[PDB]
């Protein structure tokens, strides 16, 4: 606000408005960011008072209307983990209150609803039947998950209980959105530090040099406090135009991984977490969002002796969906993720040709029922 | 906005198009308050003064001068001043200040001038060329003179060469006007260098003797130990205004404060450099000074093919500082507040968004996120699509740049 | 003789308060881990500038000379406390080689288990001088436990320094040198720690 | 006179230069994720939920827009919802049944 | 390695120590992208003889 220097800084030009023009694309294109991460369903739908889910127990990721907020309390230990020269700082134009909201929609559709409500108007399923169609999704035959329904749902419960114990114990899963926080604070203080520096001029301040010197000496001294810190902007703004697309891939991410992880089950290997994917829930963090995928890891292997085909009334016969073992003494046919062995039959098995052409074919009774 | 856009029609949208800023509504000027006054007037309220011959250099350091209270004055017999204007002269500062002083006859004040011909200025006490100082003198007769001749005040008034400036020369030895040695006693070609002025009461207003005090200057690599006088004001808070304390300026808010600072800290920074406190000079109290507010116009508009409404939010500033509504993004300026909700058509921030509408006006709302949706969820229910709607989606895509090529020599040197 | 200087002599080096803030400075400050001098009057040279500390209460130690001659050729500053105040002078002095208790001039001024701790410098016309008092429970040696000096006078004296000398249990003598110090300030707007940048690979 | 023209005219086009290596890796970006709805949408049928427009997938058909392409994605929508009775398993002779 | 020209380089601040700062930036990140590649097998898998 000197007079003296704003009219040499008209000598330059354009340089001030197409400043503010690139911040103002970074500052629109946080917002955008924002909504098509969180913004996916066009309804807020939401969940009954008869929590029923079959054992399950999503009362750590749901909303309570107790908190500070529609936040749950995941969300809450989230929102605890992250922590003037002519600069502002503007709001976001969801607030967290409504990202909450967002997430809670999102949430409440998944539980009540399976994939239906990202691909129309939400369908009830009850619970249970919709993990059992998440069963059939990896490979997994449906009474697998019914014939063990309370073994899932304790393992389920006990992990969502593990990362409420993780959160309150360490920091360093969230290091990426608090490096976001960091890179900004830090761009910031480096952006105001420079208004300190001379740049070769006699003094860092306008009135300093304004009052020692000839006017013309003057203008040629405050020339170099005009290039310098015009030249302290123009390497700020390149830097946020930088992290500005590095965020937005990371959006872009997060809006791929709410369409594909959330309102379905993906079958993309290690996109939506370790194991074979089951579903996943959202929440809110400070400046990003958090996906708890939940998925089916497999676990206490045995060998067995195993073949292609097997022989009977000189017919070939191949497992229609599973895989041929051998306990040692014994054929059986199994599905291939988990041991639930069935006697080979007619209608286990197809035929194709006889044994001359498979390499590695073995002889055993299909018992024809 | 249609300057700051360059253009006659404007499109609907939020546009930015200068800085609010709170002014200045005074200057406050807290040098530490008036004291140490340079001892001037006890020099011209002394008994007795140097013969001119022999006249002192009478020290001043370490204390405020003020000539704007002696030039002022009709106070002296003679008051002169050179080299600047008297005004002046409150601006300058020095390693030491003198009153270079002595009697003389009234018609020699007038000698006293940067450069200038005279008996004094030319054998006692000369001024360089470009003189910057001042020339004080008072009539005497009531103490100098005396019946039948006070001769104890003398003037140089033959000598081999003229002084240069400031030189000093008491000697009472003899004049040698011709070939004969004058082995130290007055005669014949061996007179006396000096002139006595005999004071006496009788004598005309020229002739009678004046008390005289030349403020006279030095500045060497030593600092500064007299300065003009400091300024005073009054101070007053929670309003913006320019400000001096001791020589820390700037424009802010003066508050009332809990800082903790020890006896000698002036000042107080924050983690960026920024002094944000102050300790006033002129009564120890602890002054937080917080910016004077200021932010991003924003004027938010339909399409200006539609109407000529507009309303403005001020980026950050509270309505108390710039009809009227508070919000969190600022104070907003000619919107309706609508309690009903609805989907955003302009973007304003933290949950806010605004309008056209019935007649019609600019209304300001929290923005829908969608409709409510109980899902009739329950352990033994489900439900199955009885038909179907095929539905076909347009997505459009960027894929190519305008291609361009740039001769930078061209563009540069023409 | 010498001895280890520990966190010692650290002084604020702008008149500024700082709030629950680390603040990076580079000016003259006495080392971290430095070996100061040690004594029980001799002649020393001023470096850059000094500190000096004594355990007293006796004002046997009744201050201190500086300048170039330290004596009556030219003006020296005479620094001296008579148990009722302070008083220092820049005159051209005459006094004694090895002055002992009886149990033109320019410029003028006037202001065991405690340890007592100043430091001296000379800038462009202006003398610096800061300073503190504690007690200690350790017989001799310095504490090794962290506290700052407080700024005294910015005397405008406009003479040059490149000696000094005492005026007559223990007293030490550091030197100052251009570093870079961390001053740590507490929620009360005071220094209660610092780093050496240039000590060892984790102070830098 | 003209070191400083060269020095503020080189500037203007250096600040050029970089804007457009941005927004070039942000079109570069835009033409990867069209030539994956290509290669996905419109050659194949997506599995990928949202990814071919909303509903479930049917196929896709590649129109041309100047400096862009436009998908017109087909996707199954279910409708007219009716809600049932149901349960995870049916009993027989003491045996359950699965669907 | 010249003094008397890093002595007016401080003169303009932080443009020094940032560019530093940005390409150790690039330096890490290129751990991190073949970290991201290559580790994704928890355990040294060997074929049989
Ligand atoms: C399977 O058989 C091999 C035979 O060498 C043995 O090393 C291994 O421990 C067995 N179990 C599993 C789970 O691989
Ligand atoms: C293999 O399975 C059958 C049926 O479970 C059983 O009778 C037989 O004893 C098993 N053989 C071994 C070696 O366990
Ligand atoms: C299985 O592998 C062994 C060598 O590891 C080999 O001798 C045997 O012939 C193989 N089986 C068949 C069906 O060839
Ligand atoms: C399977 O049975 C046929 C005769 O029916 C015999 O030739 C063949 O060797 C048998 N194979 C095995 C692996 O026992
Ligand atoms: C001058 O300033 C001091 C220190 O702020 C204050 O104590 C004193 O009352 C002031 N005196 C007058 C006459 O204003
Ligand atoms: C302005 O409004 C008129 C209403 O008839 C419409 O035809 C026109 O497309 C609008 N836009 C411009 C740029 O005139
Ligand atoms: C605005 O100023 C008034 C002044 O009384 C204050 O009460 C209020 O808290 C301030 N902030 C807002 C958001 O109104
Ligand atoms: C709008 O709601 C506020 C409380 O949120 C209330 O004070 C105000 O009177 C309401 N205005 C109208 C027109 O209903
Ligand atoms: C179907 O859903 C509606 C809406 O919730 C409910 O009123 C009705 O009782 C349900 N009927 C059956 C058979 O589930
Ligand atoms: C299915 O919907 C279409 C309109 O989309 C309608 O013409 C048709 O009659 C409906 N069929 C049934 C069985 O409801
Ligand atoms: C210097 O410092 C070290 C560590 O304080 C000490 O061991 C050594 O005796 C000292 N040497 C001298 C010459 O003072
Ligand atoms: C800071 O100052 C307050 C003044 O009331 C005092 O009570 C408090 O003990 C001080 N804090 C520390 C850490 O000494």
């Amino acid at each position: 606000d000197s007079t003296e220097c704003s009219n040499l800084l008209l000598q330059y030009g354009s340089f001030c408005t197409q400043l503010n023009r690139a911040l103002t694309g970074i500052a629109v294109e946080q917002d955008k960011n924002t909504q098509e991460v969180f913004a996916q369903v066009k309804q807020i739908y939401k969940t009954p008072p008869i929590k029923d889910f079959g054992g399950f127990n999503f009362s750590q990721i749901l909303p309570d209307p107790s908190k500070p907020s529609k936040r749950s309390f995941i969300e809450d230990l989230l929102f605890n983990k992250v922590t003037f020269n002519g600069l502002t700082v503007l709001p976001p134009l969801l607030t967290d209150e409504m990202i909450a909201q967002y997430t809670s929609a999102l949430l409440a559709g998944t539980i009540t609803s399976g994939w239906t409500f990202g691909a129309g108007a939400a369908l009830q399923i009850p619970f249970a039947m919709q993990m059992a169609y998440r069963f059939n999704g990896i490979g997994v035959t449906q009474n697998v998950l019914y014939e063990n329904q309370k073994l899932i749902a304790n393992q389920f419960n006990s992990a969502i209980g593990k990362i409420q114990d993780s959160l309150s114990s360490t920091a360093s899963a969230l290091g990426k959105l608090q490096d976001v926080v960091n890179q900004n604070a830090q761009a910031l203080n480096t952006l105001v530090k420079q208004l300190s520096s001379n740049f070769g001029a006699i003094s860092s301040v306008l009135n300093d040099i304004l009052s020692r010197l000839d006017k013309v000496e003057a203008e040629v001294q405050i020339d170099r406090l005009i290039t310098g810190r015009l030249q302290s902007l123009q390497t700020y703004v390149t830097q946020q135009l930088i992290r500005a697309a590095e965020i937005r891939a990371s959006a872009n991410l997060a809006a791929t991984k709410m369409s594909e992880c959330v309102l379905g089950q993906s079958k993309r290997v290690d996109f939506c977490g370790k194991g074979y994917h089951l579903m996943s829930f959202p929440q809110s963090a400070p400046h990003g969002v958090v996906f708890l995928h939940v998925t089916y890891v497999p676990a206490q292997e045995k060998n067995f002796t195993t073949a292609p085909a097997i022989c009977h009334d000189g017919k070939a016969h191949f497992p229609r969906e599973g895989v041929f073992v051998s306990n040692g003494t014994h054929w059986f046919v199994t599905q291939r993720n988990f041991y639930e062995p069935q006697i080979i039959t007619t209608d286990n098995t197809f035929v194709s040709g006889n044994c001359d052409v498979v390499i590695g074919i073995v002889n055993n009774t299909v018992y024809d029922p | 906005t249609k300057c700051t856009l360059k253009s006659f029609t404007v499109e609907k949208g939020i546009y930015q198009t200068s800085n609010f800023r709170v002014q200045p509504t005074e200057s406050i000027v807290r040098f530490p308050n008036i004291t140490n006054l340079c001892p001037f007037g006890e020099v011209f309220n002394a008994t007795r003064f140097a013969s001119v011959y022999a006249w002192n250099r009478k020290r001043i350091s370490n204390c405020v001068a003020d000539y704007s209270v002696l030039y002022n004055s009709a106070s002296f017999s003679t008051f002169k001043c050179y080299g600047v204007s008297p005004t002046k002269l409150n601006d300058l500062c020095f390693t030491n200040v003198y009153a270079d002083s002595f009697v003389i006859r009234g018609d020699e004040v007038r000698q006293i001038a940067p450069g200038q011909t005279g008996n004094i200025a030319d054998y006692n006490y000369k001024l360089p060329d470009d003189f910057t100082g001042c020339v004080i003198a008072w009539n005497s007769n009531n103490l100098d003179s005396k019946v039948g001749g006070n001769y104890n005040y003398l003037y140089r008034l033959f000598r081999k060469s003229n002084l240069k400036p400031f030189e000093r020369d008491i000697s009472t030895e003899i004049y040698q006007a011709g070939s004969t040695p004058c082995n130290g006693v007055k005669g014949f070609n061996c007179y006396f260098p000096l002139q006595s002025y005999g004071f006496q009461p009788t004598y005309g207003v020229g002739y009678q003797p004046y008390r005289v005090v030349v403020l006279s200057f030095e500045l060497l690599h030593a600092p500064a130990t007299v300065c003009g006088p400091k300024k005073s004001t009054n101070l007053v808070k929670n309003k913006c205004v320019n400000f001096n304390f001791n020589g820390l300026t700037g424009t802010g808010v003066l508050t009332e404060s809990n800082k903790k600072f020890l006896p000698f800290q002036q000042f107080g920074r924050d983690i960026a450099d920024t002094t944000d406190a102050v300790r006033d000079p002129q009564t120890l109290e602890i002054l937080d000074i917080t910016p004077c507010s200021f932010g991003g116009v924003s004027v938010i508009t339909p399409g200006t093919n539609t109407s000529n409404q507009v309303a403005v939010l001020y980026q950050g500033v509270n309505c108390t500082e710039v009809n009227v509504f508070q919000t969190r993004a600022g104070c907003l300026i000619g919107a309706e507040h609508v309690n009903n909700s609805y989907e955003c058509d302009i973007p304003i921030g933290a949950g806010i968004c605004a309008s056209y509408q019935t007649s019609q006006s600019i209304i300001a709302y929290t923005m829908s996120l969608g409709v409510e949706n109980s899902v009739a969820y329950s352990n033994n229910s489900i439900a199955i699509p009885t038909n179907f709607t095929i539905s076909v989606t347009t997505e459009i895509l960027p894929v190519s740049m305008t291609k361009t090529s740039v001769d930078c020599t061209m563009y540069i040197c023409g | 003789a010498y001895t280890n200087s520990f966190t010692r002599g650290v002084y604020y080096p702008d008149k500024v308060f700082r709030s629950s803030v680390l603040h990076s400075t580079q000016d003259l400050f006495l080392p971290f881990f430095s070996n100061v001098t040690w004594f029980h009057n001799p002649v020393l040279p001023f470096n850059d500038g000094v500190y000096f500390a004594s355990t007293e209460k006796s004002n046997i130690i009744r201050g201190w000379i500086f300048g170039t001659t330290l004596d009556s050729k030219t003006q020296s500053l005479l620094i001296v406390n008579n148990a009722t105040n302070v008083v220092i002078k820049v005159c051209e002095f005459q006094f004694c080689n090895d002055p002992f208790l009886g149990v033109n001039c320019t410029f003028e001024y006037v202001s065991f288990k405690n340890l007592r701790e100043f430091v001296f410098k000379n800038i462009d016309g202006y003398f610096k001088i800061y300073s503190k008092h504690t007690p200690i429970n350790l017989v001799r040696g310095l504490p090794q436990g962290f506290s700052a000096l407080e700024p005294l006078v910015d005397l405008p004296i406009g003479i040059n320094i490149t000696r000094f000398q005492t005026l007559l249990a223990a007293y030490y003598v550091g030197y100052l040198q251009p570093r870079t110090f961390l001053l740590k300030y507490n929620e009360n707007g005071t220094i209660t720690d610092a780093v050496d940048c240039a000590l060892d690979p984790l102070s830098e």
